[PDB]
């Protein structure tokens, strides 16, 4: 998954677009993984916290 | 997607020791002479 996140470029030409943030705040939201249900349950089993 | 980079901020600068010398183009040659007694 980190290799997948690394593949996507981090550069936006508008250079300063405001960001969405976590409910705890601070650091911004970087991406969205879209999955199916069994995949979602297995990813939450392997990756906790 | 510009990002400006400073020489002093990158950690590579801990290797070199950096002095500003105002007129380098006029300078022809430079030497260092070490004297080591054994």
């Amino acid at each position: 998954l980190s290799e997948m996140v690394a593949a996507v470029s981090g550069e936006s030409v508008l250079k300063g677009v405001s960001t969405y943030t976590t409910a705890k705040g601070g650091e911004p939201v970087g991406g969205v993984f879209i999955v199916t249900d069994n995949v979602l349950r297995q990813l939450l089993t392997f990756l906790g916290e | 997607a510009i990002q400006y980079v400073r020489f002093l901020e990158t950690a590579l600068a801990v290797s070199c020791v950096n002095t500003e010398f105002k007129d380098l183009s006029r300078m022809t040659d430079g030497k260092i002479q070490f004297r080591i007694s054994v």
